[PDB]
RNA sequence: AUUAUAAACCAGACCGUCUCCUCAUGGUCAAUCAAGACUAUGUAGGGAAUUUUUGGA
């Protein structure tokens, strides 16, 4: 299967940041991962390009409209590869 | 830049690649995981901005990329 | 000294065509009252070409009586069959089942043939016992051709066999060098054979292609089923019977 | 396997492509459209499923106007491969 | 179409030379030759001359080289290794042992 | 025998051996050596020796620093050798063997030497093979072919052929080798599971199977038919049972077909044939004619062997017994009739002088004459036969005239060649319907009704045997053809 | 069938691909994918003559391309209509 | 005692020397009461219209 998906799944319960089409970045917990890259978060920070930053409780994001997703450095070599 | 006649994506895995997106925001990062969509996980992210001249910098993450809005991938400087 | 022989023989084996430049028999007088046998200088030559200098190589032979004289036996077909040859003795496979092939129209099992290196006027234990084993009650009247071979000359020594011999054979196949003595030169009844090129003939050879199982010792099965194609029979030390040597060489002979 | 896709071969000649198939068969000039203010002309040669097309003797016609104007730039192109998503309207002219 | 040109026009003109060995017998003659080679070689390498030698055969080569090795070892091993070899030695290690 | 030459007449020509020499850049000396040393009764042992003797090895000598390696080898080296260590020939032969078996070396002098062999073995061997073929000598040429193959693909005969695919794995090949199974058996096996079971590796079984239906293999059949006493057609039927692959099998798959004798000593006739992708699977024929030897003609064998072998695929070599049981040849070609000197027969002798005005000459041809009396005067059957050039046409015309003479009419000229039939019709209707008093000449068309109508009407019909045959068949009802009277079966 | 099968054959040819956002990039095609992913060894650039932004080795996502031009000027096409038929040998 | 270096035949233009992904295929393994990673076939498909590669410039 696709390894990035697997990696994402593995990192369920990590402080994952985000960046969308518009550039509305985020940084909260990873709640769940799927084959299509649909994500849900907790205690999520909203830091948009507009400037008006806010603090939100939960948020769910569409996978298709993602540019990329941030991950910590722990799952780098192991255990996902071999 | 020092990069040879590399035939395919699997033969150039784990290289420090420039990556390009739809809006124009340029990247740099070490290639980790090939994919169907080219959702290429980078070892470290440093995205760069140009206003609508001159290039800026960021450093937030070490990212799982998503392929939809990518343009193409270019080698910068190999490891080891 | 076990390596010195085979290689030498193989090298020697190049001089086997020459062994039929000269061919002669101390010709015994002819008798219509028995069946007289017709062998072709072609088939014989081929057999000699295959043979070893030292060793018993030994096919079956086949054919049938022509309508000219129903006493005659035309030897149209060698049937080179699986075997493991010793020096002056030979293991051999079954009477070959060969109704599968074409040109097997009512071909009687006429007998068999072999090489050796001693011009007797009779059949030895090595031979006689083997013969018995081959043709216990399957065909009593079937005959043997020894071909004595020596540098310069091969000579054909045809032999028949009596029913007392077969009985001996069943018991004394294993060992028994005094039993053969007891039995004697008799009963190797000298049978009538002719050599010709007014006919020619062919081999049946194992469908495998590799009748000599010298170095395929593990494969051989004295009472085993084998297929048989029409084919060009191979030389005794032909690269297909010798596989192990090649393998050894590959497993570098220059370490 | 073989029947399920190859039946769509005649679907070119019946469906809305039929025109462009015909054009391809008997090479004729056609207006070729694009996303960002573009106009292109050429004769048809090789034809596909999804408008990923090839042509010959091609003329691009487009503008780079830095200040409320029109500058119809023109350059000859030959033996291209336009990705069919970009194509919008094509039509056979007499 | 013809264009003869001599050593006159050579990039590095051939400064020719000869030895002229007086001795005859092979077992001494060879020795003499070796000595001559050494003497020439010594003269050369002092001036920073990286040198080629030919011989006749393959078997001759190694024996000549060996002899040479067991000639300069007496007088001066220094002037063929010369350099301090912190990187040079590494380089040598990399290719000589493989 | 590289050329043909006459000292005084001064006429040069190139032989096959000369050609061989040219192509395979032989030094004439080498060629000469080959010519004598290759021999009806040469053997594998000899063949290597002969190769060694090749005079692009005049300068190769044994060397002390090599010697040890040679010693190590020459014991275990699997071609027996006639020479002994110091001889350079022996060394060469052992190097060849090494190359065949892939024995890359430590003491590189040998390796340098072996490099030469590698670049030039396949050449020399091929040349030798060609020479053998030319000669017509089975023993070497099959062996020589094998040798050539080995040279090409660096492995021996006993090294299992899979080896020569790029994609099969190392463990499998080893397993195959030791196991001492007749390779063909593996090929024969049907199920990939079965293959797996019997490749000491249930892993990769499917892969190997795929790589056995990727291997060349032909259930060839061939019956010959004796054209005449000397001549023998041989109808071959070659099936190509394997599945092609443009990486593996190449642009085409050559197969040097031999026909060879009951012994396997002599080639009779040979041919290269390229099996192409296109061919494979199609039951595809191939024919050739072979004359015979006087003795052979007299007393003939129980068989020959027709024998495809690939110019690549190890242990391909499909040999089959060209059945001959009771191939009772014909009686020595019956004799042609004699031409007597009596050409006096001419446009005079024919009765009414109307018929004289049709021929654009006066006196007939030599052969035309010899038959005329039987042809024109008498009303009985005629076989002419020959000859091409000479007027069959004239004879036909004469016959027609004769038929007309007795008031018969119903003529049927049957040549096959319709495009010449048409021509005949064109230059008959103009030269003939006039002079009879209206005798109607018609070339038959295609469709049967029309033809029937023509028959009913027309006096002379011309027809392609096909068409006229079609017309006739229902003759018990179509009573026009019941009442046909003369038939000029042309050709 | 498909016109991506056209570019499947063309191994190692020089092209200056017009991408959708607008670019000029001289490079060797190598092997193209059935999703139009080509692999480009040597490159010249234009970021949004046009200025050389100093990159060498690109690998294309097949979505990006508008027009490919100037590898070779030929017309050779079909393949699958041959292969389906010559495999019908025995039933 | 003991020998320089060096080039080489043959099948090819009427012809797809060579694929990144998913699905099936039989042969395997790693396994729990009916499911996952590997070689291998190309015989399948890739505007599955929206979660990517065929249109939000």
């Amino acid at each position: 299967n696709g390894i990035p998906v697997k990696l994402l799944n593995e990192a369920q319960g990590h402080i994952v940041s985000l960046e969308l089409t518009t550039g509305a970045t985020y940084r909260g917990k990873l709640v769940e991962s799927e084959d299509s890259m649909n994500v849900q978060l907790r205690d999520v920070i909203a830091t948009e390009p507009q400037g008006a930053v806010t603090h939100m409780d939960q948020i769910f994001v569409r996978g298709s409209q993602i540019k990329f997703i941030v991950v910590p450095d722990l799952l780098k070599n192991a255990p996902l590869f071999k | 830049i020092q990069v040879a006649h590399s035939s395919r994506l699997a033969n150039l895995i784990d290289y420090k690649l420039r990556v390009l997106t739809q809006d124009g925001r340029v990247y740099i990062g070490q290639l980790m995981a090939f994919d169907k969509h080219m959702n290429l996980v980078l070892n470290e992210c440093i995205e760069e901005r140009v206003p609508k001249i001159k290039v800026e910098k960021r450093v937030l993450g070490l990212t799982i990329l998503r392929g939809e809005q990518i343009l193409s991938t270019v080698v910068e400087d190999k490891p080891l | 000294s076990s390596k010195n022989e085979w290689r030498k023989s193989a090298i020697a084996n190049t001089l086997l065509y020459l062994r039929l430049k000269n061919i002669y028999v101390s010709a015994d007088d002819f008798v219509e009252e028995q069946n007289v046998y017709v062998l072709p200088k072609n088939l014989l030559k081929k057999f000699i070409e295959i043979s070893d200098v030292k060793i018993q190589v030994a096919a079956f032979i086949y054919g049938m009586s022509a309508k000219d004289h129903p006493k005659v036996k035309e030897i149209k077909t060698v049937v080179l069959v699986p075997q493991l040859g010793h020096v002056g003795s030979v293991q051999i496979s079954n009477i070959p089942d060969i109704g599968d092939l074409p040109d097997t129209e009512g071909l009687e099992l006429l007998g068999w043939i072999h090489t050796q290196t001693e011009e007797l006027k009779f059949m030895a234990a090595s031979e006689v016992a083997t013969h018995s084993k081959l043709f216990a009650d399957k065909k009593r009247d079937c005959i043997d051709i020894s071909i004595f071979s020596t540098p310069g000359s091969v000579s054909l020594s045809a032999y028949n066999l009596t029913d007392e011999g077969y009985q001996w054979g069943e018991e004394n196949k294993d060992i028994m060098n005094v039993l053969s003595e007891g039995f004697e030169p008799t009963f190797s009844t000298h049978a009538q054979l002719l050599l010709s090129d007014r006919i020619t003939g062919n081999f049946i050879i194992p469908s495998g292609n590799v009748w000599n199982y010298t170095f395929m010792g593990t494969a051989f099965n004295q009472e085993g089923d084998y297929n048989f194609k029409y084919g060009i029979p191979l030389e005794f030390y032909n690269e297909m019977h010798r596989p192990v040597h090649f393998l050894q060489f590959s497993e570098l002979a220059g370490d | 396997r073989a029947e399920l896709e190859e039946l769509e071969e005649f679907e070119f000649k019946h469906g809305p492509m039929s025109l462009i198939n015909d054009a391809m068969v008997t090479r004729t000039p056609v207006i070729i459209s694009l996303r960002n203010n573009h106009k292109i002309i050429a004769r048809v040669k090789a034809f596909d499923r999804h408008c990923n097309m090839v042509l010959e003797n091609v003329k691009e016609l487009w503008t780079e106007k830095k200040g409320k104007n029109v500058i119809n730039r023109e350059r000859f192109i030959s033996k291209l491969f336009l990705r069919g998503d970009s194509v919008i309207v094509v039509l056979k002219t007499p | 179409g013809l264009f003869y040109f001599d050593s006159s026009f050579r990039p590095c003109p051939l400064s020719q030379q000869f030895c002229g060995i007086k001795e005859r017998n092979s077992l001494k003659k060879l020795k003499a030759m070796n000595d001559a080679c050494y003497e020439k070689v010594l003269e050369s390498i002092n001036e920073g001359n990286q040198i080629i030698v030919f011989v006749h055969s393959r078997k001759e080569t190694s024996r000549t080289a060996t002899w040479l090795k067991n000639k300069f070892a007496e007088e001066n091993i220094t002037h063929k290794l010369t350099k301090n070899d912190a990187g040079s030695k590494q380089i040598l290690k990399t290719e000589a042992a493989n | 025998e590289l050329v043909l030459y006459d000292a005084e007449n001064d006429v040069i020509e190139a032989t096959d051996l000369g050609n061989i020499a040219s192509s395979f850049y032989i030094n004439h000396a080498s060629m000469d050596v080959y010519n004598r040393e290759l021999d009806e009764h040469t053997t594998q042992i000899d063949l290597f020796r002969i190769f060694s003797m090749s005079e692009e090895f005049k300068y190769v000598s044994v060397r002390y620093e090599e010697k040890r390696e040679l010693k190590q080898l020459l014991e275990k080296a699997p071609i027996p050798i006639r020479e002994d260590i110091d001889d350079p020939l022996a060394k060469v032969n052992v190097l060849l063997q090494s190359y065949f078996s892939q024995l890359k070396f430590e003491g590189f002098a040998l390796n340098s030497d072996i490099v030469f062999i590698h670049q030039n073995a396949g050449r020399l061997l091929r040349a030798m093979f060609e020479i053998c073929l030319k000669r017509g000598w089975g023993h070497p040429t099959r062996m020589l072919l094998n040798l050539c193959k080995s040279a090409t693909t660096k492995m021996w005969p006993t090294n299992c052929p899979l080896r020569q695919f790029k994609t099969c794995p190392v463990e499998v090949i080893k397993r195959l080798e030791a196991s001492t199974v007749p390779w063909g058996d593996y090929l024969q096996l049907e199920t990939p599971a079965e293959v797996g079971r019997a490749i000491r590796s249930e892993k990769y079984g499917k892969q190997v199977y795929d790589l056995l239906k990727r291997f060349p293999k032909m259930s060839v059949t061939c019956n010959a038919q004796p054209i005449t006493r000397s001549v023998m057609r041989f109808n071959i039927e070659i099936i190509a049972d394997w599945i092609w692959d443009m990486n593996v099998h190449g642009s085409l798959e050559p197969f040097l077909l031999m026909l060879e004798d009951t012994d396997g000593d002599s080639i009779l006739y040979y041919d290269v044939l390229f099996i192409t992708p296109d061919i494979v699977g199609h039951e595809f024929t191939l024919s050739f004619t072979y004359e015979l030897k006087q003795h052979n003609q007299n007393n003939l064998p129980p068989n020959f062997f027709l024998t495809l072998i690939s110019e690549n695929w190890w242990h391909s070599e499909f040999e089959i017994p060209v059945s001959f049981n009771g191939f009772k040849l014909p009686k020595k070609f019956p004799p042609p009739t004699p031409l007597l000197e009596n050409i006096s027969i001419s446009t005079s002798e024919l009765g009414n002088d109307d018929f004289s005005e049709v021929f654009e000459f006066k006196t007939f041809n030599k052969i035309q004459s010899q038959v005329f009396e039987s042809l024109y005067n008498s009303n009985d059957s005629v076989f002419v036969g020959s000859g091409k050039g000479t007027g069959k046409t004239a004879m036909a015309e004469l016959a027609l005239l004769n038929h007309w003479r007795q008031n018969k009419g119903r003529a049927v000229y049957i040549n096959p060649s319709g495009e010449k039939i048409d021509f005949l019709l064109s230059d008959w209707n103009k030269r003939f319907s006039h002079l009879a008093g209206g005798k109607i000449i018609n070339k038959l068309g295609n469709d049967p009704s029309l033809n029937l109508k023509l028959l009913a009407k027309s006096h002379v019909l011309l027809a392609t045997p096909v068409q006229f045959e079609l017309l006739s068949r229902r003759w018990r009802q179509r009573k026009n053809i019941q009442s046909l009277e003369l038939m000029i079966y042309d050709d | 069938m498909k016109l991506v099968n056209f570019l499947k054959k063309l191994r190692n040819e020089q092209v200056t691909i017009e991408l959708k956002n607008g670019t000029t990039v001289w490079g060797t095609l190598q092997s193209v994918s059935p999703q139009m992913n080509a692999i480009l060894t040597d490159v010249k650039l234009t970021l949004p003559s046009d200025n050389i932004a100093s990159l060498q080795y690109i690998n294309i996502r097949g979505n990006t391309i508008r027009q490919i031009i100037l590898p070779d000027s030929l017309n050779l096409d079909s393949l699958l209509v041959d292969q389906k038929q010559l495999n019908s040998l025995r039933r």
